[PDB]
């Protein structure tokens, strides 16, 4: 994640194995319960798309539903693309590129360049437009496996 | 399970039958005004004889507190 | 939460897991309780109504309370609007804006504002105003789930 | 707990969940076994009049004994406002109040109240004077609960 | 349940008795005034006949240690 | 239970009995000299006759790794 130093910038530090774990036992115990919403919700408080992708990838089990999520994180990237165009002309030196549905599926970006967007002046939040995706695609499992 | 298909016993506790209803509330997604209209309508509807001929005698206007208390001895 | 860093300012720190755990395990152990009040009163220790709702929300079972208690929240705050009508006038741009019901309980309120209000001098306790619904709203179900 | 910050002043910082759950997890295990004292002792290291209220109300179970010592510590309480009267005329401006026997189980003061008193110069030990009164009141059940 | 519930048992133990007394007067939100009256009063009239005899003996003035040693045996 | 009705059994291990004695004496509150008082007199006196004239041959003052190994076969 991306979290403020006691100097007053903001750095990337890694998650924590027990913080890990807690996802994972999360998954274990309450699988598409809707509590597990706000769960990864305040478990996700200033995470990367790297660390999104991280955590969506390291699940075992429920395949039909990760995969349902996966074709949802396109269609709702694919969507990213369709309304926003790509801008005029080529890419100022002095500026920094913005970003398409695969940078902010975490894919095509780096984490540098990740960092890049979040921190800059103004910062632009790529993480919030992947939560909405993944807690909308979150509302279609829970939709489907109530049963 | 769909939201119609919450229903009490003919034992159950309503108790146990409105911690059921909540929770499955808790997984519908609809407009906040269209789950007041359940809240007040369904819940009753889907409720046993016994209490809904209780809630039947609360009125209109009652809350939560005063019907799990109401239908405690059902 | 809003904590004290060691510069010597109020700043926002995220929630621990252990701590969020230790929230879940006491509900799963001691249920409607009254040990339960002294002890989400130290785990809700400098919390925001961000964390309070998130707290809230996390719960899984007895969702009959659940629902008693986020009707009390409700009128609670509602009560708050009746007993402080809005302000004279427009809001001045050397300050920023009175809270109502419902930032209180964090819905209109985003983060920033809710740090705004409890760092700014004067502060306004609306953490203390939620805590106090909570409390009271607990004492009702602790009434009635009396057996 | 008022603990030393590096900076070299005394400040207020929170008890911990872990530590919290220890004190717990004693009382569980060991009930009103002599090993508690000692135990108590230092769990209460450098801890408040209301830290000590918050140990005691999250109690759970053994009623019996928790309301003896409630009536020990204002018996205790009710005896040190006995041995210590009120002060001559009103309270200065420049100073603040001397503690009532309520002050010191915490009921009548403040935190920051609390704080000022042990902080201060001279320093008042409101908390040790409390802890003689919950290790007298442990005597008094280790003897009752002696079989 | 309600605090004139609480009672002794015949073969009931006074201690599990008074602990469960302490925990229903822990759910009881009343004036401290209300709760004394409650505790000298209802404590002892609840309680089974051969320690409610062995109660009447200690007279007023009483403590919880002495309550509590008191009926011991019975 | 009280200090006097610490006892050592007919076929009870002396140690586990000192076990039992100093943690009742854990329990005490009375001042050392007493409770010196009690260390030279209710142990011994409380101790089985095989033991108890084992500790006689022992003397007057004997420590207590010398009574632990001298009542052991005991």
């Amino acid at each position: 994640p991306i979290v403020q130093n006691l100097q007053g910038q903001m750095v990337h530090q890694a998650i924590s194995p027990r913080t890990l774990n807690a996802w994972v036992k999360v998954v274990e115990e309450k699988a598409f319960s809707p509590e597990v919403i706000p769960m990864f919700s305040a478990l996700s408080e200033g995470a990367t798309p790297q660390d999104l992708n991280t955590m969506l990838n390291t699940v075992g089990g429920h395949q039909a539903a990760m995969q349902m999520l996966k074709e949802t994180i396109n269609e709702e990237a694919a969507e990213w693309d369709r309304l926003h165009p790509v801008h005029a002309g080529p890419i100022a030196p002095g500026q920094m590129r913005e970003p398409r549905g695969s940078d902010i599926a975490g894919t095509t970006s780096t984490l540098q360049e990740q960092i890049g967007w979040m921190t800059h002046n103004p910062p632009i939040p790529v993480g919030e437009i992947y939560k909405r995706w993944i807690i909308l695609g979150l509302n279609k499992i829970v939709r489907m496996y109530s049963p | 399970t769909s939201i119609l298909d919450i229903r009490q016993g003919p034992k159950e506790p309503f108790r146990d039958y409105v911690d059921r209803f909540y929770k499955t509330l808790r997984a519908e997604q609809a407009s906040q005004e269209v789950k007041n209209w359940m809240t007040e309508t369904l819940l009753v509807q889907n409720a046993n004889p016994d209490c809904k001929t209780i809630l039947k005698a609360l009125g209109p206007g009652a809350t939560l507190e005063e019907m799990m208390t109401a239908c405690q001895g059902v």
